[PDB]
């Protein structure tokens, strides 16, 4: 969501979901700690700010 | 006669097979816990489980109803060899006609789960055979607050998927799958109602 | 005392068939659990646990309604008024006490027979994960906490993967307290 | 009431501790023959001769015992005559439709006692595999023990005209029917010497049913510009073979064929194998739905359409892993559209061609959506036409030939 | 008294098991015997000379043929359909009632034994290699 990307904040995500890209992320092969460092990062930009 | 078990335990056996029907499609794994020998097990208790599905989305309620008639399919086709050995007497397998196996289940399995008779059975002579009991054993104890009597049917609504089952699984015990509806239908003095396919 | 109490609720008390029925039901849906979850049956103990909780906690008040019982403390008189007047109302069994332990604190339930895994063969791929009936701690762990205890119960061993016979080793951990009817002024 | 006489036949029988004098009551059954002209009132009806027949098959089974204690070969050649009388009598309007398959495949087994005579039993080979067909364990693997030594030992090739099969195909189905009805451990003898006839007879033209050998499946992953491709495990059920097995992975456009490998030794059983693949197809797309086709070819496409719509959805992604690829990207543009495409290039060079796809016909680089086809291109710049141009759809195929 | 093979047929004619109580003997020598019997008495069943009534509780036995020696017995139960065909040895057989009705019970214990693991709610419901092996150490409980 770019229209807080120049006011107090930037790189903070606007209201997708993650539970549909995490079944995806298990459908695949993708190991537990990809999948812990991916899951941080998505978690961390739920709600962020720079 | 036979060896027995107490009503109060299996009636209240009876009626929470939806928030375990709810338990198992919202938990495929304000909700609490417990312990135990260093473990943890998650708990949801009845009354916050059958009110997930008054919020229900039409696909999970619709997926839940499956598994109520599946519950009541394996007891069904599971009771009815026990009944046979209880007497059953003069019917059969393919069994061209229907309203001897509608006397049949009203006299011979509605006794064994509710202790009464079905005891009302209207005749559409193309085969749409119409059960009707006026009071319900297991709906004997149910009701909402002070004058919300709309809001309740549609709440309690699951709690009739059980004798789907039941009257599905005594008659693929006889041959078939067949087509079953439910009905609320009150009293005329001091109801329910299904169909045949 | 009690086992004359007890034949006396056996004989004012509404009865059904316990073959050809509840065998069945609970059956039933220990198999809907072995389907549900789809062939694993580590995590249908704890589903049956956290169902057993929820029916044991509404079944307290039915069983102090029938027969008149003070608050029971020791473990002298919960496991009395278990293997005398509870089993014996609502099962038509009754169990024996062994085990004993130090301090008066952890027995064990030796059930004689047992009419939830009345009949029934177990397939050869649970011998060494499935507890059958594994209400019967749902219901001693969510009623003995609702006369104000606090308890642990779990199976040992069962007649179905094992000789030996079904026994539940329920510990005493702590009593717990009566709260005081606000916080402060 | 001949059921009642049947009382009276096995009244006898209770009081009978005398095994030569029990023939005299054999003679009883002669007696019986006496109430067999004594129980007929007509000629012909069905319920009548279905009467009738049981008591002379009562009767055909004492004479048959009568000859307990052993008329050199006039037995063995003269039964049959009663037999098939017995048979036309029960094959009188009603149905009795086992009797007859019995009754023939008694006739066959005194016929198999002969010389290897012309079949009844190998030319109702429908018959024979439909003693077969109600999961028949036992009868149905003599019915076809004694066919197989017919069709191996009268060797003339030429088969009846049911279907003109005449070749080894025939037997090549009994061998198969017979080895997937058999033990597991025991058949080592009867796999052997009739899966050694169809490797010299390579008719090899079969279309088997896979319920000897299973496969169960894994997950995927990649290799060097290649798919590791669902490292399946398969069971065992016989000796060896040689198969250039290949499974079908296949989306809701298109179909992979992914998992394919040449040579293949199984022997033992939880065969493990990796079927390593290349021609990765649909950029290795998520929505690969499993056709699961198996076709195991050793010397015969014995396959198995296992088929279903369960969703389980096999994804099998895609990775860059220092591998020969191409790409699409459009910079360092003028005022008017176009295109790019650079490619991680190697050694080996071959062709690639890329094709608009829209409801309508959305970029042009000709007049119509072309192609636009080269050989060993590293960068190289395609234009566009006009249409109500947001975002157009592509697809570059690319024969790239660093594999084979 | 001690049977030689028990058969029990389904809904269809479809064989559920054709199993032998001595199991590996010294005359096993074809298992076609007793199996041939059950396919012929699967077709005695429309025989229009034998009839099985349809007003009681209790269905009733029969005693169908004789052949090789071996008596068979056998009992359609007319609710779930289940054609069950037993064979004895011909001189085991005393010709009075009361191994006849000792063969009824016989009846009444492999119904019920039967119908138990019919009713055995862990199963997948189908004709697996669960039932059959069920079932065979079930009657090596009862026949050993």
């Amino acid at each position: 969501y770019d229209y807080d990307a120049f006011k107090e904040n930037r790189i903070i995500r606007l209201l997708k979901t993650s539970i549909d890209l995490n079944k995806t992320k298990s459908k695949i092969r993708n190991l537990c700690i990809e999948k812990a460092v991916l899951d941080k990062i998505l978690i961390c930009l739920n709600k962020v700010s720079r | 006669s036979l060896p027995k078990v107490s009503q109060s335990v299996y009636q209240m056996l009876l009626n929470e097979m939806v928030p375990l029907a709810m338990g198992i499609e919202r938990q495929i794994s304000i909700k609490r816990l417990k312990i135990e020998e260093h473990h943890t097990v998650d708990i949801i208790r009845s009354h916050n489980l059958i009110h997930e599905l008054y919020k229900a989305d039409e696909e999970e309620k619709e997926k839940v109803l499956a598994r109520l008639r599946n519950i009541g399919f394996q007891i069904g086709l599971k009771l009815s060899e026990l009944l046979i050995f209880s007497n059953n007497p003069n019917l059969k397998f393919k069994e061209m006609d229907l309203l001897l196996i509608m006397k049949f289940i009203c006299r011979d399995v509605w006794k064994q789960i509710f202790g009464k008779q079905i005891d009302n059975l209207k005749t559409n002579h193309r085969g749409t055979f119409y059960l009707l009991d006026y009071d319900y054993r297991p709906i004997q104890s149910f009701s909402l607050e002070e004058d919300a009597k709309n809001e309740e049917l549609k709440m309690i609504e699951p709690f009739l998927e059980i004798p789907v089952g039941i009257i599905r699984g005594v008659l693929s015990s006889l041959g078939y799958s067949s087509e079953e509806v439910i009905c609320l239908a009150s009293f005329i003095d001091r109801g329910v109602s299904f169909h045949v396919q | 005392s009690l086992k004359a109490m007890g034949e006396e609720i056996w004989k004012n008390k509404t009865e059904k068939i316990n073959t050809e029925l509840f065998t069945l039901t609970y059956g039933s849906i220990v198999a809907q659990l072995c389907q549900d979850y789809e062939r694993d049956f580590n995590k249908v103990n704890d589903h049956l646990y956290s169902m057993g909780y929820n029916i044991g906690c509404r079944l307290i008040e039915d069983f102090l309604a029938r027969t008149a019982l003070p608050r029971c403390e020791n473990l002298v008189k919960t496991s009395e008024v278990l293997s005398k007047c509870a089993f014996k109302i609502f099962l038509n069994i009754t169990p024996n006490i062994t085990n004993w332990s130090h301090n008066k604190d952890t027995f064990s339930l030796i059930l004689d027979e047992n009419p939830l895994a009345d009949f029934v063969e177990l397939p050869m791929d649970a011998m060494k994960s499935l507890w059958y009936s594994n209400i019967l701690c749902g219901v001693l762990k969510g009623s003995l906490e609702m006369v104000q205890l606090d308890c642990d119960v779990w199976f040992v061993s069962d007649i179905l993967r094992g000789d030996s016979q079904t026994e539940i080793k329920v510990k005493l951990n702590r009593i717990l307290k009566d709260e005081i009817p606000i916080g402060e002024d | 009431a001949f059921q009642l006489i049947k009382n009276f036949i096995e009244s006898i029988s209770i009081e009978y501790r005398k095994s030569v004098r029990l023939l005299e009551f054999k003679h009883y059954f002669i007696t019986s023959m006496l109430s067999y002209f004594e129980f007929e009132n007509v000629s012909n009806p069905l319920l009548c001769e279905i009467k009738a027949e049981l008591l002379m098959l009562k009767r055909d089974n004492w004479v048959q015992g009568v000859m307990a204690t052993s008329e050199t070969v006039f037995q063995e050649n003269f039964l049959t005559l009663t037999k098939e009388i017995l048979s036309l009598f029960n094959k009188c309007e009603g149905k009795r439709q086992r009797i007859v398959d019995i009754l023939s495949i008694e006739i066959g087994l005194l016929y198999y006692q002969g010389k290897k005579y012309e079949e009844a039993v190998s030319l109702f080979l429908s018959c024979y595999e439909y003693y077969t067909q109600t999961n028949k364990n036992s009868i149905g693997l003599k019915i076809l023990q004694v066919f197989i030594d017919s069709l191996s030992h009268c060797p003339k090739l030429d088969v009846l005209q049911i279907d003109g099969e005449s070749v080894s195909a025939s037997a090549v189905l009994t061998n198969a029917f017979l080895n997937i009805l058999k033990l597991c451990k025991d058949n080592d003898s009867k796999e052997i010497w009739w899966k050694k006839f169809m490797d010299l007879q390579m008719k090899v033209h079969l279309a088997r049913a896979n319920v000897s050998a299973i496969e169960v499946n894994l997950k995927s992953y990649g290799f060097p510009e290649d798919i590791s491709t669902k490292t399946m495990r398969l069971s065992l059920k016989n000796m060896g073979g040689d198969v250039i097995v290949f499974g079908a992975s296949d989306f809701l456009l298109k179909k992979g064929e992914n998992k394919l490998i040449l040579e293949c030794r199984d022997i033992m059983y939880g065969e493990f194998s990796l079927l390593s693949f290349e021609i990765i197809v649909e950029g290795i797309t998520f929505v690969k739905e499993f056709p699961e086709n198996q076709d195991e070819f050793i010397v015969v496409p014995e396959i198995y359409c296992k088929e279903s719509t369960k969703v389980l959805v096999k994804q099998a992604h895609n990775l860059n892993l220092g591998e020969y690829a191409l790409e699409l990207k459009s910079v360092q543009s003028d005022a008017l559209e176009s295109l790019q495409v650079e490619v991680e290039v190697q050694k080996n060079i071959g062709n690639m061609k890329n094709l608009p796809v829209s409801f309508s016909m959305d970029e042009i680089q000709a007049r119509k959506r072309y192609n636009t086809p080269f050989e060993n291109v590293r960068l190289e710049y395609y234009l566009l036409d006009q249409i109500t141009a947001f975002d157009l759809i592509i697809k570059t195929s690319f024969t790239k030939k660093n594999d084979q | 008294l001690r049977p030689c093979f028990v058969s029990l047929i389904d809904e269809s004619d479809k064989p559920i098991l054709i199993y032998v109580p001595n199991e590996a003997e010294n005359e096993m020598n074809d298992v076609l015997k007793y199996n041939v019997l059950s396919n012929i008495s699967l077709d005695y069943f429309e025989s229009a000379l034998v009839e099985w009534h349809s007003l009681d509780s209790k269905p009733l036995l029969k005693s169908i043929f004789q052949l090789e020696g071996v008596s068979v017995f056998a009992m359609l139960i007319k609710q779930t359909g289940l054609k069950i065909v037993i064979g004895f040895e011909q001189k085991s057989l005393s010709g009075a009632d009361d191994e006849f009705e000792a063969i009824n019970q016989i009846f009444e214990t492999v119904r019920k034994i039967y119908i138990r693991v019919k009713c055995n709610p862990l199963l997948v419901s189908g004709d697996e290699k669960s039932i059959i092996k069920s079932l065979e150490r079930k009657f090596d409980e009862l026949f050993i």
